[PDB]
């Protein structure tokens, strides 16, 4: 299966090791996917079911 | 990068010319000669527009007055990625290649090909690896966590990238740069960690670039060959490449120019003291110079009226009237006073030599009394002579030491004139008896 | 954008159906007689049925001979063979005088064979074997954007596979009359199999899986005599790097010329193969050794000889390799008997300066009235070549003053700044220390 | 057959009798009557081949037809008899000495002669099988060959088995088997098989299934030149430098050895020796060394028939600083037998001419040959030859198919002779570059 | 007890510490200019920042320029690299005279490299190879990888090795108990000898038995290195040290001298400017010395003044004994001490004086001094006048025969019936001209 940004549904490159999150480029890393609060993360997996 | 400390020609870093195209009178090094200075930017910007190919320059003048000077002037003033081939007269008289492959090298070496490609790198501090292995080590699995200072990931990688780590030994902290298709991991060293060091890198981590090249026709020639590989561009035994390789890659190279695929770049080969080819190398420029891939050649040369090598006539320098026919010639002049001095305030100020004025004047006379070159020649030799006594500043008494010391060409020749009988005659005739 | 370099201009010979050179057609300016005369030997090369017929054209320096065999080679087109050689490239030091000669020779003899190209290219999506240790055929299903196709294969196929490491899912290429076989890469469907990995990733081709071309190859019988006689040995299709051993050029026997003369006659009369002789042009011919000058005529005599065109700017001059046989142009006599003269003549002041207004519109330089009359002049007095050569400078002195035009101030300027061969002579011998 | 219209490509034989008495114009030679009858008589040393080691010297003034009698020589030889037409300059070699050269134009021009019987079963195989035996010392297979009209089948030894797994059959593809000697080769796969695979390959070729008897006999006979065994047991793959030249100063002993044992397969009975000519055009081209030893290896019993070709005067000979008649040293003309070539007049002329026009297949007209005589006779032999052939072109331009006296003409003012060319460089000596390098470039001053 | 050979009683320049010469120190006696000058040219060497400075020894035969060269050698020292030449010494018949100074040129550059070595060594303890599963694949090596246990002294290690690195474990014919020593660097693998912890006596080899090595298996050491550019230059040009296909054949095939390329110089040039760069490298220039410059055609000569401009160039010394003569490989030049006037322009001419009978007798006293010869004072002035008589040479070479008459009659002083009965066997240049034209038969 491709492996997709779970911020943005675009084509994830990376995937954060701490919050196990997928995500595009830098500025959605900095943004977004590091400064987020916890249990957020177990609902993005959610779309996916990696909880 | 590619130091090296001072040269005869290192005070030069090119043609001082403005926007117009004339010289100062001081300027990157350079002083006097200024209908020669403009012709060169005149030629400079021959090859800079790169629409003109297979021009013959000639350098021509007195020895010692401003001919490697303007080539290393305008070899400075080219740029880099643009190719300078500075070969000498006799370095085309092989063993194992003929005159006329060792110039048609000599000429394709200066002619180049520029190819924009675009490569992806992965750059970053490694924060953690962990491998893990069976008994047999068949199949493995694995975890690289890489950082730059602005993101953090985790890799799975596979047994080739798991293999390819192991090799070339990667550990916490290391700064290394993985290219994705060829599987070259290259260690760029360790991060800033106290418990060889390179920062780490920023931005991105998966990274689109764009590198350029520039492979002159002679590489291509080489490798297009079959018989022998791409070392020989560094073992130089490449050993009379054929002319349908040549017509292939010449064919091939005018594909690529009309897609859009690749560039021309033409330079300068620059053949000093061209006097020393014989005249079937002499021919073989007169044919070589109505080609396409042809670079504009400049070619320096001392001698007046001369005998031309292989021939048994006298030409003007040293040159047959065919060569002179497809060559535009730059005269260079001698030098007065001011020049020379000014030549030899930038030649001690290069070499970090404090003179004194009376020190720079008694130089400048015996310049202009002897030659530029030993008077050039003499001021780091005095020098030792100053910090020999204990001296910063070179006075006017280390240039007499040095000036007695070390002789010239006219004292030479008085000496050997006066004492004839002590050396070794055209006929073999010496005495070493000091008696009768 | 474009290069010019002291021709191309010379779009041809300029002729009409009957053989008639016009006085300014093709970029050509004057020289009526030898270009009429160049024609008549164009048509010669392009009825294909005599050998070892030479001509030699001689005159003054820059009159125009080299123009007048690039014009035959042009008129001949990029099919016919055309060797350009200066008479200082026979001189090698790997191999005797004679026989580079003889392969510059056999380097002016052509064929033209119809090939066709076929090609399989796509993802793999199935590579199953089929044995009797020994594999007896391969099926191979290939896929791309507009189908898949599945093919049977030899165990050779499955050998230059097993070279290649071709798994599933690597997109690969193979061509179907020759059988080799390149590895793309894979494809992007197993681009996501794990997160990091040294694989490189190549997408999908769009096109169809089989693809048919008819191709032209042109060879010539050098070619193929060179690679009939590897000295070491053959090489594989892809190899950076060279043989331990180094191969020199060896002294090719009569054995393998014939052998080979044998072989494309077979070819030839199978219709496979079409035979096209060409021009080997030798300039500067007057350097050529007396060994040399001596093989050419036994070298003239054969039977698949090409038509040999020499020039040469020499009068009454030594032979090089003798010390006493004067001859004209520097050709002994025993070879200028089996030859024709083609004469060159010079050029006066109005097609000097046709010439200069050519090469500056060729050069994309646009030049006053009053400055052209002043280079036909300066071009009578001192060199055609020296006022052709200036108008470069004189173009990059313009443009350094913001136009587009060549004032006479500006030639001045060009003329003061580069000197020709005789001013410079004057410099010469008006000069104490070496210049 | 890859020959276009050469310099003498109508010569086909010396033109003589039975007597050897040569006709006045008959297989493409016209005069030199005393010339083709000493050529005769050379050919017939030739074909005799118990007189060996003679030197003949053809000589005379340049276009007059000395190496057109060494063409008609080698044409009336016939062939299977080794003809070695060399220059004089070929043996300056950088790889081999000028005495290596000179012998192995010697040794290539003296053959022996080697007839084998052949019983070749060539056809496409059905299916071939390999029987691994459970103990693997000894294998036996049956080889099931077939043509388009039968099919045998062939009891095969373990050596068949292990010499046709090495160039490996694929049952379908052409091979052809010796019987006595034993011989593989595998010439294919057949055209019924070519649409099987899909794709060929590098290694194969496809040819026809052969046609009628499966097993036929066929005597070949071998001429083999002297120089080519030398080569072969020079080394231990020694045909590719037979092919490629890289032979490399073969060592006297084994020239020695092999001469010994052709002696002894020509008394034994395996061989007879094919004697031929070794013709050296140019012959004044060579250096006293090579002379010395042209000397000193025609007293060889396996040496061939030379043949001498020169066109000097009274010229210095190469590598001294004497002059000596036809270039050659008086001690080497002392050992030889001089043919002269005399200058033709008007009637040869213009048969020789007429000759070369219908080579050519150029039709001329009457007036349009006198005009060509004629300036064949104030010029030279060989510029009408040229004016013949440019000419036809010209007529060809003119949509004309034959070639008429303006056409000769149009081709005479196109094309220079020498005297025409030296009298215009010497009118404008000013204009070329002389032996001193001097040259006016410019035309006005 | 020791040995010498025209040298070695010259041990220096004999400079004070202001540079000027004393009158005998050093072995020197005399030329106080010429040995002054080439003072001032070792501390400009020693300088380390000059490139191309050419310097020429002009004088007659027998005056002192080749020792002269050797004692800026001995002046400099050992870590100074010098490359003394002779003119026909660059005619080579396997690559162009161009090449060959080109060669000796980059030989005269040497560099100082604090060069870092991974290295496992130890104990072979177990050798298992692991099989692969086709070997018969055609591609891919017959075993897929091999353990090898090595023990050192405290501590002791396995390590699972590439095929690679095992076929140089296998050349160098490694079994069970050999100290070996794996190079990481390169591949190459050293087998040190037999281990000493079995027995010893048993052996039919003369091996080498060598105790176990201490500290750790894997280690990093720094060993310091001394090259030379033109050996960086014959390493990459002819590339032996690998483990790969091309460097195993590039030690089995006959080594030639090859044309090396400017790019690979530049490449070279480049790699050592980095080396420098991070610190683990120094650059040493050092002299070029090349006797009897007449012998150079007018090739090399072209070709030196266009290598004298280059930026690494070392300082060259050159030396001859010519007044006006030819320069070889031309016709019509007439130019002083057979060098054209276009390198004498870049030139600092030396020159080098004669002696004086003193001088001639105080050198043939400290030469009998270093020969260990005892001599008389008459026998001293018969040799001083003697020498100048007809040659310094010819006094100093008759030295050692005057010891071998003298120790034939017993006696270890040199007396004046020795000098004599040497001169009467032994004739000199001047003499045997003087035999040559009084005789009918050619002698
Ligand atoms: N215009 C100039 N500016 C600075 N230095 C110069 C100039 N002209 C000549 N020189 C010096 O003169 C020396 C000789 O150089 P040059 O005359 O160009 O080469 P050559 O001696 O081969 O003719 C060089 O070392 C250079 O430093
Ligand atoms: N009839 C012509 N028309 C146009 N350009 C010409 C003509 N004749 C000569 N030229 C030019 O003059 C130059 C003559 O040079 P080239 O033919 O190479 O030497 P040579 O004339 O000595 O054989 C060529 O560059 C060519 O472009
Ligand atoms: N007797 C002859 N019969 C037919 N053709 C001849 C005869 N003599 C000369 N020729 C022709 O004249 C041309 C030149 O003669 P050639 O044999 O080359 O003279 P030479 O032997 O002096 O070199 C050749 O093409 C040859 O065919
Ligand atoms: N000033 C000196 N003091 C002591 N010994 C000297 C002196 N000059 C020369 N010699 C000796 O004389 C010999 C001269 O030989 P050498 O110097 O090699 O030749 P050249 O003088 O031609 O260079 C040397 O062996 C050297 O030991």
């Amino acid at each position: 299966a491709k492996k997709y940004c779970d911020v943005t549904g675009l084509k994830g490159f990376y995937k954060s090791p701490t919050n196990n999150i997928r995500y595009h480029n830098a500025e959605i890393y900095q943004l977004i996917v590091k400064p987020m609060a916890p249990g957020v993360d177990q609902e993005y997996l959610k779309l996916r079911g990696a909880n | 990068k590619s130091l090296s400390l001072i040269a005869a020609h290192s005070h030069i870093t090119g043609l001082g010319l403005d926007e117009n195209l004339q010289p100062r009178p001081t300027s990157e090094g350079m002083v006097g000669q200024l209908q020669a200075r403009r012709a060169a930017g005149v030629i400079l910007k021959m090859v800079q527009n790169g629409t003109i190919a297979g021009r013959a320059v000639l350098v021509a003048g007195p020895p010692s007055t401003g001919k490697t000077a303007l080539a290393m002037g305008v070899s400075q003033s080219l740029g880099k990625d643009v190719p300078f081939t500075a070969i000498a007269g006799s370095e085309i008289f092989s063993l194992e290649l003929s005159k006329t492959e060792a110039l048609t090298q000599a000429f394709r070496k200066s002619i180049g090909i520029k190819i924009k490609e675009e490569t992806e790198l992965i750059e970053g501090e490694v924060v953690e690896i962990q491998i893990d292995r069976s008994i047999t080590g068949g199949h493995k699995q694995g975890k690289l966590t890489i950082k730059t200072t602005d993101m953090e990931t985790i890799y799975e990688l596979g047994n080739k990238m798991i293999d390819g780590l192991t090799k070339e030994k990667v550990l916490a902290g290391d700064v290394i740069s993985i290219d994705k298709a060829s599987g070259k991991i290259t260690k760029l060293g360790r991060s800033f960690a106290r418990s060889r060091f390179v920062q780490c890198p920023e931005g991105e981590l998966q990274k689109r670039k764009t590198v350029v090249h520039t492979v002159s026709l002679h590489e291509i020639d080489v490798i297009n060959s079959r018989t022998q590989g791409f070392l020989a561009l560094f073992t130089g035994d490449t050993g009379e490449i054929r002319s349908e390789v040549r017509d292939q890659i010449n064919t091939k190279v005018a594909e690529w120019k009309e897609e859009g695929k690749a560039e021309i770049v033409p330079g300068v080969l620059f053949i000093d003291e061209v006097h020393m080819l014989d005249i079937e190398c002499f021919s073989f420029i007169n044919r070589a110079l109505e080609d396409e891939f042809a670079p504009i050649v400049m070619m320096a040369t001392n001698r007046g009226v001369s005998k031309t090598r292989g021939t048994n006539y006298k030409s003007p320098h040293g040159l047959p009237l065919d060569l002179l026919d497809r060559s535009i010639i730059i005269t260079t002049k001698s030098y007065n006073e001011q020049e020379i001095k000014t030549i030899l305030s930038i030649r001690a100020q290069e070499e970090e030599v404090e003179l004194s004025s009376d020190a720079l004047d008694l130089l400048t006379k015996t310049g202009v009394e002897t030659s530029l070159r030993y008077s050039s020649n003499l001021i780091s030799v005095a020098q030792q002579i100053a910090m020999k006594r204990k001296n910063n500043t070179v006075e006017v008494e280390d240039v007499k030491r040095a000036y007695l010391l070390f002789l010239d060409s006219a004292r030479s020749v008085k000496y050997v004139q006066e004492n004839e009988s002590q050396y070794i005659d055209d006929q073999g005739n010496v005495q070493i008896s000091i008696a009768k | 954008v474009t290069r010019t370099a002291a021709h191309t201009h010379i779009k041809g010979l300029g002729l009409d159906e009957s053989g008639v050179a016009k006085r300014v057609e093709g970029g050509f300016v004057g020289q009526i007689e030898a270009r009429e005369a160049c024609g008549v030997i164009v048509d010669l090369i392009k009825a294909k049925k005599m050998s070892g017929r030479a001509i030699l054209l001689a005159g003054g320096p820059s009159t125009g001979k080299t123009a007048l065999a690039l014009a035959i080679s042009q008129e001949l087109g990029p099919k016919v063979p055309f060797c350009p050689l200066v008479g200082s490239e026979l001189y090698s030091v790997e191999v005797k005088k004679t026989e580079t000669l003889m392969e510059n020779f056999r380097r002016a003899i052509g064929l033209r064979i119809k090939e066709t190209k076929e090609v399989y290219e796509g993802e793999v999506t199935e590579l199953t074997p089929e044995d009797a240790k020994t594999i007896s055929h391969v099926i191979v299903g290939l896929k791309s954007a507009k189908g898949t196709k599945t093919l049977r294969l030899d165990p050779t196929i499955y050998e230059s596979i097993q070279r290649e490491k071709v798994s599933i899912g690597d997109v690969i290429y193979i061509e179907a009359n020759t059988g080799a076989v390149k590895r793309v890469g894979r494809s992007d469907a197993y681009a996501t199999e794990f997160d990091l990995e040294t694989e490189e990733y190549v997408p999908l081709p769009k096109g169809e899986v089989h693809k048919k071309k008819e191709i032209v190859q042109d060879v010539t019988l050098h070619d193929l005599d060179v690679a009939n006689a590897r000295p070491q040995g053959g090489q594989d299709v892809i190899s950076m790097m060279g043989q331990l051993l180094k191969p020199k050029k060896t002294e090719i026997t009569e054995k393998l010329r014939q052998e080979v003369n044998k072989v494309v006659a077979k070819y030839i009369d199978q219709g496979v193969a079409e035979l096209i002789p060409g021009v080997l042009f030798i300039d500067e011919v007057n350097m050529l050794d007396i060994e040399i000058f001596t093989y050419l005529n036994k070298a003239l005599e054969s039977n698949i000889a090409p038509v040999v065109v020499l020039a040469s700017n020499r009068g009454m001059t030594t032979v090089r390799g003798t010390e006493d046989v004067i001859s004209p142009h520097g050709v002994p006599p025993d070879l200028i008997d089996r030859l024709l003269i083609v004469r060159t003549l010079p050029y006066d002041k109005d097609e000097i300066r046709t010439i200069i207004e050519r090469r500056a519109t060729v050069e994309r330089l646009q030049v006053e009235s009053s400055a052209l009359d002043l280079l036909a002049t300066m071009g009578t007095e001192t060199s055609l070549r020296y006022a052709l050569q200036l108008l470069a400078p004189c173009g990059i002195l313009a443009q350094t003053s913001n136009r587009k035009e060549i004032v006479v101030n500006d030639v001045n300027e060009a003329k003061l700044l580069f000197l020709d061969a005789k001013r410079s002579t004057k410099i010469l011998e008006t000069s104490a220390n070496y210049l």
